[PDB]
């Protein structure tokens, strides 16, 4: 493994965030409820690195 | 709508207009205004400090 491999892996395995919602468009069906979905691809402790 | 995604074997293309719809502005269906029980767009005018 070269250092650039470690650079490249630490770079795009400790990413950022995605967010969305279910029930944004008023069309599909009459769900009384609206939630918010989130992906977290960010590390938060030394053990995930 | 004529952005091309895949160029085909035949010589034709796969443009964006037939995997997706392209809509100008419109939107904010995440909100709605009313005026005395009637649909309306409320514009809010606001004063600069000083």
């Amino acid at each position: 493994i070269t250092a650039t491999d470690v650079i490249s892996a630490v770079n795009d395995q400790n990413a950022q965030y995605a967010t969305g919602k279910i029930g944004e468009e008023p069309v599909t069906q009459k769900s009384p409820y609206v939630y918010s979905i989130t992906m977290q691809g960010r590390l938060q402790n030394p053990s995930e690195f | 709508e004529n952005i091309i995604l895949r160029t085909n074997n035949d010589g034709s293309f796969l443009r964006l207009k037939d995997v997706a719809d392209v809509e100008i502005g419109s939107q904010q269906y995440s909100s709605q205004g009313r005026l005395n029980g009637n649909d309306a767009v409320p514009i809010m005018i606001n004063l600069q400090s000083g």
